[PDB]
């Protein structure tokens, strides 16, 4: 794999991705946190290849987490073969017993909607371990379910951890402060306003004028969001993920195909955001359209 | 029996909890406004999202969810009956903080005087959170909640949740209730005010640092050490800054809301705190007695022991920014 | 496209939505036909009328990840882990890839929806389909066994949208969901055609309409309580008048005491006069 | 039988009118209306052929599961079995007899969870959605050779109470499901009277006590929120005591003035011994 | 081994290091609660040393409580054999039958987040058993699972327990009282006044103007964060870790590095911490940059 | 069993331990309700032995209450073998059975932490024997797992029962129904404030006016505990066992050992109480320091 591969269709600065590298190699686990629908899981698998340099699958495994999601399933815990039952160990487990067979190459584990399980519950004796400074067998642990103190478990130093979080929902946070600390958390923006995302529009046959004019439109649109931190902070603004999608036949993105895909989505979608005024959801709708 | 608005009641408890628009609502009297709040402000959580957390369960299921507990399993059998005892995590809105804000909207409809726009809408949200569970509320519930995991928006309601049970009293009907006449008690009152301006002190006097002090007697007993028949004397507040020092003591009176005689008693712990207190700086020593009055303002200065003290009142009913604006205005002066 | 009682620029509108975005949540109050137009547009889709492919469940609180993807329940002799019904699903059109398999969700507001679909909730947007965005599954043994939703399958949800639940609300979800709202139609000459197709009074379907508009219109008046979407359907009318019965204001009264006064009560609860003002609004 | 119902005929015509096109139906009403009674004759009617065995009846509580009401594992003297329950042997008997009509009881339905029993038979049971179209697999059903669907023909009677206050909101899941019907206590209605009037009552004691209990329970429904109209007492405690061979007396009423109602009425006040004690010797005379 | 290699790199006074020692050895049960990046993980594993006298792990164990850890994994319980189950002896257990098998040699037993775990569950008898007066043969007491021939299980007196409880989580946080006293409770500061932190900086090629000019801006922010009480406690206040790690390959500090810590880790912190107004973010985010 | 070894060493009034001795020659049934360090658990072992007069161990058992704990293991219950289940013969059942052997002397079950588990879920069918007054064979049962009703138990009347159950928690305001009726509460006080307990400091080396000083600042501290009703209640007050400890050296009693005490058991405990207003921490720990 090579780096420009990914740069070409992807919407998000070069500058930012550096950042992302840089600290990755150092943590070793981060967190990309932004609004629903900018390539957060988009440039995981992508970033994957990156660090290793090379597109094996075989040493990244991609996971989405949810609420009944356990320490027992992800770890080690007792599970039905059949008749008997049997200790089973779980993916993370696996995972690092193959990256320990070979120790240069990394092996990248990917956890989509981190924020919604109980993390505290689930990686339990990880949270300790997956620090930087802490990998390898000088801090082996003994796990609930091991036979004896003398068997033990320590993570691989290879091993890098990206999660991905979303902002919209305040209930569903990374809160716990401990856990906070073992992951270098990078915001992500839409990135409207960049060349990346407007050359994929005008390579798209699409009007310079119309480009222009629709960035400072959702720029302006997030910045207001963005103001009123009380209810709605910067995380909640909107994504670059509605436009993306959907012109895949070949059809110009003319004002009438805005126009539709506003009312479809974000006019239901604002309503949420402004429940209260409804000239504000029509002053916004109609920005937008005039 | 004169007493204050209503409406500026509730400002001054937003500084004693430390954490919109008022005039939309008509109803004078206090349980309008704060049952308003209360409506209102269920509804920026919701939009948001209430507070979800994962309550461990250890239930008999058909199948497997979570840890298996062995001990419990074969102990009652159940592996026969196509049974097990898991250990799991359901993630509800069933905690104590939120089943209290369901409990408390039964009482602020169960009240009897209330406007009709008030107990209406909140009966929809009453219906709206099926799942929690109804509760009947006690201090300790609320004691039990001074962790605070919750975000600091949840502590506002709670906050308020708290003043409207201990301020709810039934009435004329076993089930209904009324409400407390908070107005008319001065302890209450005081120690709201007391409360009022030493968070407020915090917020909006950047400038000088302040603090509640505790002070020791100059004395010294044969006796005892301890000197505990002696009286303990706890500031109300002291704001402190470079240039001066300055110990206020304020409280609520209904004589002083009469334009005759003068209630001064206060003054007496007022004195004897500066007497004690020794400043290590010996920049200056300042006094102030604050009262609350509701036609006008009237400040005094006074040179009584070698001390530079100030008696002065504020002019409640005015309006809260230009009250707001007085403060600033009178501590300036004294703080000097 | 006969017997449909909403606008066919509706119609025309979800089936771009829908071939395009491949998700789709239909909203809209109680008997306004939302089962009968997502089953005949489930029909359209495949060009067949072919039950098998198409599934339909109804969600309910208690609904859970063990029973829709995968899950350990026991057999006679004991525990394994049995496929729950979307796996069962996607694998049934996985064996047919060029047909069109159809998913029909009712009642999803109830459950948290996050909870019961969990790893499917980033796979079943259209690009993420393949074996590319594959995962292992959370009780899957090992992580080289992994699940994919295939590009054929779409996905369609009726949603009420009168029993508001203040509990929670994702954003996410509502990013690889196309919402369509669905108004009741009276307004529509199909379904007064229909009724003048049941040999009904040109008069009486006239008056009709304006009558539970009236009403439709005050649900939608305060929008902070209620709105659009609490307002009253007309599927109530379409059952009960195939026997021969053609319609008349005693079969009418008839459901207004027996269908819309519980709808009433329900909605303006503990406010008699204005339900016994609108009540009998519609006899008059 | 149509005469020895004491509530008004048109409710008892009128139901059926509902029933026959919805098929599922609820009634709420207070305790001691002859609410089992009642389904149960209104189930020999719909049938018209008075045969129990086409009914059957079942009362819910917190832990009646979806293995007690369809299916479930039972352990056998080693291991275990699948063992069908109630609904699912219900139906498959009523599959047999399409014609026919079957009625199932489940008493005290809104105190169990109807999701958690029913689970995924929850559609299949509203009459929109039956037949053989609708099969689905159930939980415990590893194969796919059979599907579980409950035939046309199938009724379902569901008895809730008003009583108590304790009781909020109903479920969602049940209103949309369900039709709600309020039976009244039919204090007023002449079948009642005429069943006290058969046994030699007088009709000044008759016409006395059927205004005595009107006056309570209207004044038990003044009561705005703690005691609405479901609270107000029921018939059926008359009934009892009459037909076995003794006749109607004030001093038989007396004996269920203290047996049932003056303890119903703490019930329903719970906190005023005077106001009980006004009611309770008010009745007596 | 003996506190001058220990005390080389560390960052904590001797005054505690010591004054732990007082409380350990007469009460021998500690906890020792400090927000997470001071060192509690750190210096655990190297008291281990002090004590024995020696580098030897054999008498230590170390493990992590995970809110699913239980009687049945610590001390007792039931595991599935082939087709049976079989009782099973937890590790404490084990551990105890080592450390009993030599009285003289002390043993340690290290549990890291340990506030989390509803610990009166997972100990059960053993609540009384490991205060330092009732050890021995006098206070030996039978299990739950024990067998039906008297056989007791008694903490031996070399037994020393080191717990950690982070001060983040308010919510998990000791309320069963009667369980705190057992314990003996030792705060750690941060760590940032010592000029011991400050060596390791500028024997890595730093300005002590620099390090100066860094640490007075830290205090500030802990003064402003300990100044609130009603979400952000004193205990909440900064850990010097961030500022440890990174640096070994011979990058030096400079406001570079600073800036990569400040934008990436601590400012996603700040506005987690306030969440009420941006302002307060900007001031003190922008205070580090100056 | 001389009452001058047992009894002197303590710090409790007379009253109190003889009043023990009357209600539980009586009732048979009685609990000690008091917060942890008043010597809960310390004097159920010396009173056991009082009874009886004798010092025997095999006479008297001793056992703590947690969650896990149950019938099954309690009374009787089935623990597999390889794979077959068989019967065994719980505590309290082979404890009784002893006793019956010999009717005349006394036996003492103890029972700390009681309130943890539920009495009904461990005792179960046997809280109908252990009632004072329907004991001996005439009230005779027949157990849930006996295989036949022939075979009966009964709690032969010699045998007494102590329980230990502490104040110290907010959820015991719901104190469970089957405690109240079964046994009889006695509170124990603090216990500062006593004769013994200076002598025993005064034993010590220790200045009395300093002692006196310091009970004085527990009373008084003591009762701002006990005024409070919904945070904390008289029975959540301090105890006097952090002071009797640590001494066995011969260490004299001074302000910096009690420096100790204050800084690392109940400066923190404090913080718990009193987390609401951190002065109002402050105003008792320089009281204390004083
Ligand atoms: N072609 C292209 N698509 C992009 C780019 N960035 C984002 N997208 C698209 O936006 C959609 C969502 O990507 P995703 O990472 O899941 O967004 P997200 O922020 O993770 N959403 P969520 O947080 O809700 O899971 C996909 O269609 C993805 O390909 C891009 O740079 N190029
Ligand atoms: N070299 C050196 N590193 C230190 C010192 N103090 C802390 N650290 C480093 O800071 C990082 C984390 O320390 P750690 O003990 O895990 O803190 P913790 O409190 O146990 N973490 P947590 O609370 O999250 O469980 C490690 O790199 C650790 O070595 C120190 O004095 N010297
Ligand atoms: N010498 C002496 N020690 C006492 C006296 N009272 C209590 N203690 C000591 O206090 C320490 C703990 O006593 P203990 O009974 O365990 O208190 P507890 O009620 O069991 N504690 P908890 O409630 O937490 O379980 C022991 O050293 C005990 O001997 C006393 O009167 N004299
Ligand atoms: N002919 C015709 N029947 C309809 C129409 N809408 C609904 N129905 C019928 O109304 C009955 C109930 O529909 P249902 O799905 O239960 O209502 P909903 O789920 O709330 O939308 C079925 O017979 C539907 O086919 C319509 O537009 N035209
Ligand atoms: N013969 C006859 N008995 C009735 C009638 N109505 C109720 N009953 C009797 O009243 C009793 C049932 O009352 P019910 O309310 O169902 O008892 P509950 O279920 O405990 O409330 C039986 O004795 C019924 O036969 C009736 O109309 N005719
Ligand atoms: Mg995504
Ligand atoms: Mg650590
Ligand atoms: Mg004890």
């Amino acid at each position: 794999y090579c780096l420009e591969d990914a740069l070409n269709d992807l919407f998000i600065p070069e500058t930012t991705i550096e950042t992302i590298l840089k600290r990755l190699t150092i943590k070793k686990n981060i967190i990309l946190q932004g609004p629903p629908g900018v390539g957060k899981t988009f440039v995981a698998r992508r970033l994957a290849y990156l660090l290793t340099g090379e597109k094996a699958p075989q040493r990244v495994n991609m996971v989405q987490f949810h609420q009944s999601y356990s320490y027992e399933d992800f770890i080690q815990g007792y599970r039905p073969n059949g008749v008997g039952f049997r200790r089973k160990d779980g993916i993370f487990y696996n995972f690092c017993q193959q990256a320990k067979e070979q120790p240069e190459k990394k092996y990248i584990f990917i956890i989509d909607e981190i924020n919604r399980a109980n993390l505290s519950k689930v990686f339990g004796e990880v949270m300790m371990l997956m620090e930087h400074d802490k990998r390898g067998e000088n801090w082996s642990v003994p796990l609930t379910y091991s036979e004896n103190d003398e068997e033990r478990f320590y993570v691989p130093e290879n091993v890098y951890i990206i999660g991905l979080m979303n902002t919209a929902d305040r209930s569903l946070a990374v809160v716990d402060y401990a856990l906070r600390r073992r992951f270098s958390f990078i915001d992500i923006e839409p990135g409207f306003d960049t060349p990346q995302f407007r050359n994929f529009l005008l390579n798209k046959k699409a009007e310079p004028s119309f480009v222009e004019s629709l960035c400072q439109k959702m720029n302006e649109l997030n910045q207001e969001i963005s103001k009123e931190a009380t209810i709605l902070g910067k995380g909640f603004r909107i994504g670059h993920s509605y436009f993306c999608c959907g012109l895949e036949d070949g059809t110009s993105p003319d004002t009438q195909w805005l126009n539709e895909i506003v009312m479809t989505d974000i006019a239901p979608l604002l309503e949420e955001y402004f429940f209260d005024d409804p000239y504000k959801q029509q002053k916004w709708t109609n920005k937008l359209l005039g | 029996q004169p007493v204050i608005p209503v409406r500026n009641i509730y400002y001054m408890l937003t500084y004693a909890w430390g954490y919109a628009n008022l005039e939309a609502i008509p109803g004078n009297n206090l349980l309008d406004i704060l049952g308003y709040v209360l409506n209102k402000g269920v509804l920026q959580l919701s939009r948001r999202g209430l507070e979800l957390d994962y309550n461990p369960n250890t239930e008999i299921i058909p199948g497997i969810k979570g840890r298996i507990e062995f001990a419990k399993t074969i102990r009652g059998f159940h592996l026969n009956h196509g049974k097990t005892v898991s250990t799991f995590d359901m993630l509800n809105e069933d905690t104590l903080a939120n089943r209290i804000i369901k409990s408390t909207l039964a009482i602020l409809i169960k009240h009897e005087k209330l406007n009709s726009t008030i107990r209406d809408e909140a009966r929809s949200l009453y219906r709206k959170l099926p799942g929690i569970s109804t509760l009947h509320l006690t201090p300790q519930h609320f004691s039990y909640l001074n962790g605070g995991k919750n975000t600091r928006y949840y502590k506002f309601v709670i906050s308020v949740c708290k003043f409207i049970v201990n301020n709810s009293i039934p009435g004329q009907n076993k089930g209904h209730y009324r409400f407390y006449d908070f107005e008319r008690n001065e302890k209450e009152m005081s120690l709201l005010y007391q409360k009022f301006l030493y968070e407020f002190c915090r917020r909006e006097l950047t400038s000088a640092n302040t603090t509640r002090s505790y002070l020791k007697w100059d004395a010294s007993s044969i006796s005892d050490q301890s000197l505990n028949l002696l009286p303990r004397m706890e500031t109300d507040i002291t704001i402190r800054s470079s240039e001066k020092i300055l110990i206020v003591d304020a409280k609520y009176y209904k004589s002083i809301f009469s334009r005759e005689k003068f209630h001064s008693q206060n003054l007496y712990q007022l004195m004897n705190y500066l007497w004690s207190l020794k400043p290590e700086n010996g920049e200056n020593i300042g006094g102030l007695l604050i009262y609350p009055h509701v036609d006008t303002a009237v400040k005094h200065r006074y040179k009584i022991n070698g001390f530079d003290i100030g008696l002065c009142t504020v002019n409640l009913g005015q309006e809260w920014p230009c009250i707001h604006q007085e403060l600033l205005d009178i501590f300036d002066e004294y703080l000097k």
